[PDB]
RNA sequence: UGUUCGGGUCGAAGCAGGGCUGUGAAGUCCUGUGGACCGUUCACAAACGAAAAUCCUGGUAAUAGUAGCAGCAAAGCAGG
RNA sequence: CCCGAGAAGGGAGGUGCAAAGUGCCUGAAACCUGAUAGUGAUGGAACGAUACGGCAUGAAAGGAUCUCUGGCAUGAAGGA
RNA sequence: UUAUGCUAUCAGGUGGAUGGCUCGGCUCAAGAGCUUAUGAAGGACGUGCCAAGCUGCGAUAAGCCCGGGGUAGGUG
């Protein structure tokens, strides 16, 4: 009920002023919403529903073109990210069995995506406008997606690591692999997540 | 309530200067006394200002002409000011006594500027019939002079 | 720095537009000069019965596709050269000084414009505002 | 209706400002001058007024479905 | 101790703004010298009237000298030397705040504060 | 807001006045002030664009040094 | 320290990167005071658009086969 | 030295817009959910060295006692 808790009056005709209500005991306007303190005509409510639908079919199909896309090195290389390797990446398991993130700086060192997390890591700057003060201070960027089959130690050791987002091949969805809208995300497999995507999503 | 700048700012190697704060005066009068004086000498600005308070000298008043009817001697609409006379008389002297402290000479010196800058008003009420008031105001002034040693 | 490649027909357009664009109006809203509460914006004049809305010829003139400059030397700067506004060291490699020159964004510091201004003079482009 | 395209329009696609008053403006609410005013477009929307025919309880009724011999 | 969930500016001002009286003890936290942290196993400590800090930031750069006071609510200590002048001329000391000193020499007289630093 | 590339104490936003570009909505640069934040590619959103409502709130003109400071009890002067 | 009846206020002189001088960040317009340019006590009004002149300015961001004055070659409609 | 004025710009006064900042507001989600005749919620009055308002407290009156945590200052 805001701007609205009122109980103002119009004065009518004959007085020599307008026609808007005004308070009881004073000539101040109220309740409308061009009064100073007068409610808002149109404003947001919260039982508007915003969600989206997207049919099953058409998902799995968008996920499946967004998947499919990283292995094509011209939209990888235009789409920002730097790297000197031959696309796509496929790693052996025990890539799900580093626990310090010194092995996995190692790793990336040797396989040619180090500078892609040093881009990320060094292109985190201040946010401008009314953002800072409601919780989102920086702006990040992405590097590299890491995908194993199944819950390993992999998902804490590669963490930390700026840009770097590290899930299993039961959790992609399409702002993973396509942040912003733009596919050609780097990324890197394994040999138990290729396992996992003989029919995963057709 | 505070402190005020200066519309001219004249070298201090042959200057002085003087304010007024807050003077509670007739803004237009001081307007008119102030448009008399300026260009004069100090001693001839004095000697006039005492004649007017004398009521011995009449100011000529040309922007607010109402009120007055015309005067004695070659002039038209003029009045005798008295309290913005005294005002200005203050600031003189306070300007003279800071130019004698500069060690200049105050007897060959002139009045090259005289502004009046209204200030902030106090906001009073007079009761009027059928219940309503209208305002009253206490109006302010500031007098600012300067001195110098050129014509 | 390089001179300019006008060749006859673009030197004749370029002369058509300065002469066109010298007997240009300015484009004012309507009575934009008798309240201060009005900027000297463009609007359209929207009443019925106003003046210039129904075209009168002492009101001023309305805003026409009519008055659009030739379409080769378009945007071109009064010098001849075509415009290009540099915000970083990056881009100075994007240009070639055969008919672009560059303008150094407003907010570039100082020795960063002086990098910019010595690779620059180095390189031949011609620079706009340049504090020299 | 889209809004930015009628900033500067004033009366915003409709008229004179004397019109979208309220519901004088349309006739009445709801489906709202059965026949007196509104009868061609009652007669042409599907409402017209009568009652014909009776209707069975669902409990015995069936709807059999069907397949063709092709 | 504010988990993840208190990123939000105006919950970490509110807890620093309006905090208890014995949690401000522990924003008088400044770095501790090699020996002393090398001897005592805490990377840091607090500050206490009565040792000698070494300011590192501002106009101060390595003037030395014990520490002549210290408030709570306010968040600022008072070290020896770092003065400023009045206008008559009188030399007031200038508070500071103890991230930008570094402890030298501890000042064990309470006989708890070697528990207190660590465990 | 998501994403790509950036600027700023060797001076950001904002404000006053100017040069150039665009048919125009407008953009960009220069000078004075100011003392800490602001943009841009591709897309997406909205508590999104004011000259008018005897519009609302605040500030402030002219009228104007004008009316009033008389009507029922016209009260003061000398010396200290 | 000087003026002032002064716990008013002003001047000089200091603090501070910077007066930011106490309801003290920035500090717009209306409105008011002064200065500068043009005009002005024989003069007719929607306060302006277009062309030609006087006076004042034209540092930056605008021009240098550009501005001014002439000669020569080709010259559409028209054409003494 | 053309007064009273008109137009434009600049310097100053008044005023508090714009920008930047913000211990406040609002909405959604997850928890938790009774108290009082052993005198409640709410109110009046009092209570501070200098103390008017608010906040806390009750003639033991910005307060007293015990146990734990905390460590060098405290007096909303
Ligand atoms: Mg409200
Ligand atoms: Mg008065
Ligand atoms: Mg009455
Ligand atoms: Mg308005």
């Amino acid at each position: 009920y805001s701007g609205m808790e009122t109980s103002a009056r119009g004065w009518g005709s004959g007085r020599g002023v307008s026609h808007v209500p005004r308070l009881v005991n004073s000539s101040r306007a109220a309740r409308v919403p061009h009064a100073k303190g007068g409610r808002r005509a149109h404003p947001p409510k919260p039982e508007a529903d915003r969600s989206e639908k997207v049919n099953t079919k058409e998902r799995r199909y968008a996920i499946r073109s967004a998947i499919a896309a990283t292995t094509d090195p011209t939209l990888v290389s235009l789409r920002g990210h730097i790297f000197e390797a031959e696309l796509p990446i496929v790693a052996v398991n025990d890539l799900e069995s580093l626990e310090r993130t010194k092995q996995v700086i190692e790793f990336l060192e040797a396989a040619g995506l180090y500078e892609d997390v040093l881009r990320a890591k060094y292109g985190r700057h201040i946010r401008a406008g009314r953002g800072k003060l409601r919780g989102r201070k920086y702006k990040h960027k992405k590097s590299v997606l890491i995908v194993a089959g199944e819950n390993t130690p992999i998902l804490k050791a590669a963490r930390n690591l700026s840009g770097v987002d590290v899930v299993t091949v039961d959790s992609l969805n399409a702002e993973l692999l396509a942040p912003g809208t733009h596919a050609g995300r780097l990324t890197v497999w394994t040999e138990s997540a290729i396992g996992k995507l003989e029919g995963a999503f057709q | 309530m505070a402190r005020i700048n200066y519309s001219i700012n004249g070298d201090p190697e042959t200057t002085s200067k003087a304010m007024g704060s807050e003077l509670h005066i007739s803004p237009k009068k001081s307007r008119e006394v102030c448009c008399k004086i300026k260009g004069m000498k100090a001693s001839e600005a004095r000697k006039f200002l005492e004649d007017v308070i004398a009521m011995k000298q009449a100011v000529p008043f040309k922007k607010h002409h109402d009120g007055s009817g015309h005067r004695k001697g070659p002039m038209a609409a003029g009045k005798y000011p008295i309290s913005a006379s005294k005002e200005i008389l203050k600031v003189l002297k306070n300007a003279e006594s800071n130019a004698e402290y500069k060690g200049l000479e105050p007897a060959n010196m002139y009045i090259i500027h005289a502004a009046i800058q209204r200030g902030r008003v106090i906001h009073g009420f007079m009761p009027r019939a059928r219940g309503r008031a209208t305002p009253k105001d206490t109006e302010t002034v500031n007098i600012e002079m300067i001195l110098s040693e050129v014509r | 720095v390089s001179t300019l490649d006008m060749d006859p027909e673009s030197r004749r357009l370029f002369n058509v537009r300065k002469v066109q664009k010298g007997k240009k109006p300015q484009f004012k809203r309507t009575c934009s000069h008798k309240f201060k509460r009005l900027d000297d914006n463009w609007r359209r004049p929207r009443g019925s019965q106003g003046k210039q809305r129904r075209k009168y010829v002492s009101k001023g003139a309305l805003v026409q596709v009519g008055y659009g400059s030739p379409a080769a030397v378009k945007g071109l700067h009064p010098s001849g050269y075509s415009d290009v506004l540099i915000s970083s060291i990056a881009e100075l490699e994007l240009v070639d000084p055969s008919y672009e020159a560059i303008r150094i964004a407003g907010t570039i510091g100082a020795q960063k414009k002086a990098l910019i201004l010595a690779k620059a003079e180095e390189a031949g482009i011609k620079v706009l505002n340049s504090g020299r | 209706m889209d809004t930015k395209k009628f900033r500067g329009s004033r009366t915003c696609g409709g008229g004179t400002h004397k019109n979208r008053r309220g519901a004088g403006n349309r006739g009445g609410r709801g489906k709202a001058g059965g026949c007196k005013h509104h009868f061609v477009r009652a007669m042409m929307r599907g409402y017209s007024y009568g009652k014909h025919g009776f209707k069975r309880p669902d409990e015995v009724s069936r709807d059999v479905s069907i397949v063709n011999v092709g | 101790m504010i988990a993840m969930v208190s990123k939000q500016p105006r919950k970490q001002r509110k807890a620093r703004y309006a905090a208890p009286l014995h949690i401000r003890q522990k924003f008088m936290g400044a770095r501790l010298s090699e020996a002393l942290t090398k001897e005592y196993g805490t990377r840091s400590a607090a500050v206490i009237t009565g040792d000698t800090v070494k300011v590192m930031r501002g106009d101060f750069k390595g003037t030395e000298g014990k520490v002549q006071s210290v408030s709570l609510m306010d968040g600022t200590i008072t070290v020896d030397g770092v003065i400023s002048t009045k206008v008559d001329g009188t030399e007031v000391p200038r508070p500071l705040n103890p991230s930008n000193v570094m402890i030298t020499k501890l000042e064990m007289k309470d006989g708890r504060r070697a528990s207190s630093i660590k465990k």
